[PDB]
């Protein structure tokens, strides 16, 4: 009798700070065109399955928090580290019962006071910090905030031509697949040298184990605050690369420098800590907060429907009181006529009906898409998604990600929800954040 | 390219194999019309400026493009139909002196000499289908064939195509160089390639892949008869979209 064999039932923790946007369709693009700004119209339906988007985008505090536990653990490394400390109490490298096991940090053992400490361990805990010769200001050192994670590529590990088995590789029996048949890919790594010097490579090599599609990256993270400065020439902005990330009234403020490749590392870093406080029932296969793809993002921006414009009902940016709807530049050298001239605190302005603060405005937000004029057409409906993991020795334009939304200084078009834009995934810019996304655990009813 | 570029694009191939519906329609993309006249900007080659036309006859020059002559009536792809470079040359009446060969360029052709500017216009051999894995409908570049708009003094305006060029053999070279789509925005921002593949080309339906091989051009004597005819393949192509979904039909709303 074919009962049926289920299996344990899982829980779905639901994301703090975040929303659940519920499975739909939209048309991505502006139907209609301003031929002034001579681009075409380019639109094209999509369906994206329901996952969470966060709230507001990521806060100096939330960035600030991957930063310290980057310090954090660094440093527990140094006083573990036979050179500058060699306590090896905050490095456990055998189990209670004494046998060799994975060496990993006693995060249970607390960092010494800068006071307590003693000379090895003072000498560890300043080993990462940059004491400026003249200004003495003594502050994280940029290029020592560096992030050590692995990704492994699931989608790559499942194309039918990317099978470890030769005769798996195709499914047409009139094909005799060559036993021999070399099949190279890519795999981008990262480790440091001897030196002290962050080495990545693209391992370019014929397909021989599960080995080839994990991607290690070791990026520094530390937020890039001369973008204020470097963005705009001719200005006094020298304040904000002071004070946005440092001072304590910009915490609820959105983060801003942070490149693709360190929004990836961000992303990283809150799953796998998400994963370190939530134990798993027997089974679970929990996802990874990751950037919003340009087709999610622009789904959510628009609450779904299809008439939006803008991440509000109507098509007007401002009310009807005289109050604007997002932090932009309104005017010719206005852009503080919305009341904020740099990105305001999150939570300012009236979110969407889905919930989602800033949608468009404040910071532009990174998205986990490769930038294409033609990318909309060249990516599916389902889920669309055009990803391009580039290599090192990649031309510099094929490492452009889609920006979507507007920031504090994009005009009226720019923050239009359907308003393509596009950065380098080194740089990151003073008007650019990001918000972590995750797929939902959801089965729900329809319509 | 790196593996991961080729990876990219192999991921970014169109396969009609199992396309449940297929409709082959050749277009006669005018290139002295605006969103058409992109592959004309740089009627002449200036420094780092070129046309689609000058493009492809240096991609030739150099054996770095395999096109195929216009047979009338069809479009056999074949090593059998492979263009003698110096026979085009000689049977369009090009003039043409060898400089050192250099295993680089077969035959020094001035450029003034080049006829990229009298080509001005172009058949799109675009192909319909649609998707058997997710039901979406697209259109797949096929070929393009350069025409040379030439003037028969007796014979005005001849238009005499000159061969049929493959458009996955020409797509890695124009997917690079970038082009102003537009004359009222000069960003430089796509590629020719983007401009083929949004469709942003406008051209009249000349042939449709019909069961008797007949052309537009055989049962309209008139160009209005062929503008008409072209419109009508161009509903009923539309009208394939608009039967496909039943989201804005309201009669149960009755
Ligand atoms: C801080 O961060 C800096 C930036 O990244 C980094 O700096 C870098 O290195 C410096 C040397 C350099 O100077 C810098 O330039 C820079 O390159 C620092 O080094 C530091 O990061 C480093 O240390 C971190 C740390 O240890 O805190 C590392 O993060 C930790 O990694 C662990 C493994 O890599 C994670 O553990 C997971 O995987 C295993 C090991 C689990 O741990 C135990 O495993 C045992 C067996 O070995 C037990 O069996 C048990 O495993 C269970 O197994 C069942 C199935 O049987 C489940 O499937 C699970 O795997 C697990 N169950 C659970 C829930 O426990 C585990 N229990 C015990 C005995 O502890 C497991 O806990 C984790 O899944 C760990 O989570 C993570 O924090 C960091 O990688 C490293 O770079
Ligand atoms: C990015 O890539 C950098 C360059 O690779 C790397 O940097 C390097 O490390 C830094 C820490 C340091 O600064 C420098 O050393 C630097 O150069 C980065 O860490 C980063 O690496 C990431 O990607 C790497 C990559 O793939 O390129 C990963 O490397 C992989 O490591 C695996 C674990 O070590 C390797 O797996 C096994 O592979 C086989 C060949 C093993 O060789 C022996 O083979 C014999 C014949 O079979 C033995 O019988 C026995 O076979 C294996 O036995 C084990 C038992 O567990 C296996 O499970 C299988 O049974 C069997 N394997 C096969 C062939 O099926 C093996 N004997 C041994 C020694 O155990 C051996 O080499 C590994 O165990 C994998 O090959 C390798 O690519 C890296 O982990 C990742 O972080
Ligand atoms: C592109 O077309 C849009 C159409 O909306 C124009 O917007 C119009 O003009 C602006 C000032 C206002 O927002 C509205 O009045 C709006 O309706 C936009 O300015 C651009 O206009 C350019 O192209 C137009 C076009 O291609 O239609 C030209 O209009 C006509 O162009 C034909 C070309 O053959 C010409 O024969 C007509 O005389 C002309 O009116 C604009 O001249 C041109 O600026
Ligand atoms: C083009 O259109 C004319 C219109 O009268 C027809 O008569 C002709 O046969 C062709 O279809
Ligand atoms: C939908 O219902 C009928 C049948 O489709 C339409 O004619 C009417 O306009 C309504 O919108
Ligand atoms: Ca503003």
């Amino acid at each position: 009798e074919l009962t049926g064999a289920k299996l344990s039932s899982w829980n779905e923790p639901s994301p703090f700070g975040m929303i659940q946007v519920p499975r739909g369709s939209i048309v991505l693009g502006n139907k209609e065109a301003d031929s002034l700004w001579g681009i075409p119209a380019e639109s094209r339906p999509i369906s994206v399955d329901a996952f969470w988007m966060d709230r507001t985008e990521i806060t100096n505090a939330q960035y600030r928090q991957f930063v310290y536990y980057v310090r954090d653990s660094i440093i527990r490394e140094r006083l573990a580290d036979p050179a500058y400390g060699g306590n090896e109490e905050y490095k456990i490298t055998e189990n209670k019962f004494g046998e060799p096991v994975t060496p990993h940090l006693d995060w249970s053992k607390p960092i010494p006071s800068e006071k307590r400490a003693t000379e090895e361990e003072i000498a560890a805990i300043n080993s990462v910090y940059y004491t400026n010769p003249v200004t003495h200001d003594r502050k994280l050192n940029p290029d020592q905030m560096v992030y050590r994670y692995e990704v492994y590529d699931y989608r790559s590990a499942a194309l039918r031509e990317h099978q470890l088995k030769a005769a798996k590789r195709n499914l047409n029996t009139d094909i005799k697949v060559d036993p021999n048949a070399v099949v190279m890919i890519s795999k981008d790594t990262a480790f440091v040298d001897e030196s002290g010097n962050i080495i990545s490579e693209t391992i370019t090599r014929p397909l021989s184990s599960e080995y080839d599609f994990l991607n290690t990256y070791i990026v520094p993270i530390y937020p890039d605050e001369t973008c204020w400065v470097n963005d705009f020439p001719n200005a006094r902005t020298e304040i904000y690369t002071r004070m946005y990330f440092n001072h304590p009234g910009y915490d609820d403020y959105p983060v801003v420098g942070i490149s693709w490749e360190q929004a990836q590392a961000f992303c990283a870093w809150r799953s796998e800590f998400f994963r370190k406080g939530i134990r798993l029932p027997e089974g679970q296969i929990m996802d990874d907060f990751r950037l919003p793809t340009e087709a999610e993002w622009e789904y959510a921006a628009r609450m779904g429907d299809s008439n939006n414009k803008y991440p509000w009902s109507t098509e007007d940016l401002r009310t009807g009181r005289g109050c604007f709807l997002g932090n932009f530049k309104p005017g010719e050298g206005d852009y503080t006529a919305d009341g904020h001239l740099i990105p305001s605190r999150v939570s300012s302005f009236s979110p969407n009906d889905f919930g989602l603060y800033d949608m468009a405005g404040n910071v532009a937000e990174w998205t986990s898409t490769a930038f294409s004029e033609s990318g909309l057409k060249q990516m599916s409906d389902i889920n669309p998604e055009l990803e391009y993991k580039a290599a090192l020795t990649d031309p510099y334009i094929l490492k452009q990600k889609v920006v979507r939304g507007g920031s504090w200084k994009d005009v009226a078009r720019f923050i239009r929800s359907a308003t393509r834009s596009h950065e380098y995934q080194n740089v990151g810019r003073s008007y650019i954040g990001f918000r972590c996304v995750r797929t939902s655990i959801a089965f729900s009813s329809g319509k | 390219l790196s593996n991961r570029a080729q990876e990219f694009n192999r991921r970014l191939t169109q396969k009609t194999d199992n396309a449940p519906w297929r409709r082959v329609v050749y277009r006669r993309v005018d290139l002295m019309e605006e969103s058409n006249a992109v592959l004309y900007y740089p009627p002449r080659p200036i420094g780092d400026r070129k046309n689609l036309f000058s493009t492809i006859f240096g991609l030739i020059n150099s054996n770095s493009l395999d096109v195929y002559e216009y047979l009338d009536g069809f479009e056999a792809f074949t090593d059998q139909y492979k263009i003698k470079f110096q026979e085009f040359l000689d049977r369009f009446g090009i003039y043409y002196q060898p400089s050192t060969n250099k295993n680089a360029e077969l035959f020094k052709v001035a450029d003034s000499d080049i006829p990229s500017a009298e080509v001005k216009a172009y058949y799109v051999k675009e192909e319909w289908y649609f998707t058997p894995t997710n039901s979406d409908v697209d259109i797949k570049i096929q070929a393009i064939c350069p025409i040379m708009t030439g003037q028969d003094e007796f014979g005005e305006v001849r238009n005499q195509p000159l061969f049929w060029i493959p458009y996955e053999n020409i797509r890695p070279y124009i997917a690079r160089e970038r082009v102003m789509l537009s004359s009222l925005n000069n960003t430089r921002n796509s590629t020719i390639d983007d401009f083929f593949r949004l469709n942003l080309y406008k051209g009249d339906i000349v042939k449709t892949e019909n069961l008797h091989n007949r052309a537009l051009a055989e049962y309209c004597p008139t160009p209005d008869s062929m503008k008409m005819e072209s419109k009508r393949i161009d509903k009923e192509l539309q009208g394939f979209r608009d039967g496909l979904f039943v989201t804005q039909d309201t009669t149960w709303m009755k």
